[PDB]
């Protein structure tokens, strides 16, 4: 299986080089087919950055050619993207993809660099606790910065009835979010719901236990 | 460039039924070898893009399905023959005909569907954050359509104002209901003064407004 | 110039 890996994400300050490597498995770089940079801004579209041929020839969005540079390192199948001078306006998720005649087949699975010159800050995480029938209980992600933040509910064993909400920028600057799940009353009950929290950014990980208090 | 302008903007469409979106180029994208690398993307919520459509018309399956491409020139289609919870997402046109490659400003899909009242429920500040001197109290609107809803925040008889935030999710790919966070914030200081902390809702679900509530204190 | 889906193989497209 042909696989497409972005490095992780977090901030840059502006004025500085935002940098990004995607890692290919299952596919030589060298064989064939273009490897592409694609960004998708907060709410607004997808723009083509540039992309490196297999044979190592570049190809640069004019509009943004004169900050931008892309090389290969063959050496661990991988595929960089440098973008100089930036400001908020290059804070956006960057996607790689695969390019060939019949389409951009494969793509990474995105990775979104904050351009700002706050600092990280990892989350503090709290319990929200537990018609029929059904409970409703969840975990509030709390006070970081910057995005993104992965939460998933007994180590991803269960998905039936999780919501997990976009975060909002409090009043703070930090981030917030919750994540839910509805479950039966009766479980509430022989059953142990936990939340797994990651902040990749400020390399946090945190469970908290969705208990109902007494 | 070539810019690729996608019309319509946005899309409720009822399953099974078809849907058809176009999208129209600023210059051809036929290319000098003759072919023309018109592509076709769905991004799911939270998902990279996925292509649909390549060279046009030809399908990333291989195989007869629901999505169908078509046009020449400046201007393309795509039709969706029976649309299906899972197709709700934005949709893309693209061309790597010219340098350079552009997309479409996206199509955003969704499925229209009868009513379905939320479920609401409310959740009070954990000891752990009182801990720290400030109070979340969280009010979740759960499983409903359409996505217009109203929530509104009562402290002992009194609307809050400017003190609370929320989030909807996207359309959910199996039900197509949408589901809503909100979190009234103050200091430890303010939740201790007062007693009843409510969440009213009103929505096109509800012949009157629900509201859940608790008094802080009682366990 | 080069990034163009017509240049992206090794073997011409068809």
């Amino acid at each position: 299986q042909v696989q497409l890996q972005e490095s992780g994400p977090g901030l840059v300050k502006p004025s500085e080089t935002l940098s990004l490597t995607c890692t290919v498995s299952g596919y030589s770089i060298t064989s064939d087919y273009a490897w592409n940079w694609i960004r998708q801004p907060p709410g607004k579209g997808l723009e083509w950055i540039g992309s490196i041929s297999y044979s190592g020839i570049t190809g640069y969005n004019p509009s943004l050619k004169s900050r931008v540079t892309i090389s290969r390192d063959t050496s661990k199948n991988q595929f960089s993207l440098k973008l100089s001078s930036v400001t908020a306006a290059d804070t956006a998720v960057y996607y790689c993809a695969r390019m060939g005649y019949d389409g951009l087949a494969y793509w990474g699975q995105g990775t979104l660099v904050t351009v700002s010159s706050a600092s990280t800050k990892g989350p503090s995480v709290f319990p929200l606790a537990p018609s029929g029938g059904t409970a409703a209980l969840g975990c509030l992600v709390k006070d970081y910065f910057p995005e993104p933040v992965t939460v998933s509910w007994n180590s991803g064993a269960l998905t039936s009835g999780v919501h997990t909400f976009p975060a909002v920028l409090q009043s703070s600057g930090l981030y917030s979010l919750s994540s839910v799940v509805t479950v039966p009353s009766s479980s509430l009950g022989t059953q142990t719901y936990i939340c797994n929290v990651n902040h990749k950014p400020s390399n946090t990980k945190v469970d908290k236990k969705a208990e109902p208090k007494s | 460039d070539i810019v690729m302008t996608q019309t319509p903007l946005s899309l409720s469409v009822t399953p099974g039924q078809p849907a058809s979106i176009s999208c129209r180029s600023s210059q051809s994208i036929v290319h000098s070898n003759g072919n023309t690398y018109l592509e076709w993307y769905l991004q799911k919520p939270g998902q990279s893009p996925q292509l649909l459509i390549y060279k046009v018309s030809n399908r990333f399956s291989g195989v007869p399905d629901r999505f169908s491409g078509s046009g020449s020139g400046t201007d393309f289609t795509l039709k969706i023959s029976r649309v299906e919870a899972e197709d709700v997402g934005v949709y893309y046109c693209f061309q790597g005909s010219h340098v350079p490659p552009t997309f479409g400003g996206g199509t955003k899909v969704e499925i229209k569907r009868t009513v379905a009242a939320p479920s609401v429920f409310i959740f009070p500040p954990s000891d752990e954050q009182l801990k720290s001197g400030t109070a979340s109290v969280v009010c979740l609107l759960n499983n409903f359509y359409p996505r217009e809803a109203k929530v509104q925040w009562k402290v002992d008889n009194a609307l809050q104002s400017g003190n609370s935030q929320e989030s909807v999710t996207e359309q959910d790919s199996k039900d197509s209901t949408y589901s809503l966070s909100s979190t009234l914030t103050l200091s430890k200081a303010d939740y201790e003064k007062h007693k009843v902390y409510a969440c009213e809702v009103t929505h096109q679900g509800l012949s009157s407004p629900v509201t859940k509530s608790f008094n802080r204190g009682e366990c | 110039l080069a990034g163009g889906s017509a240049q992206s193989q090794r073997a011409p497209d068809r």
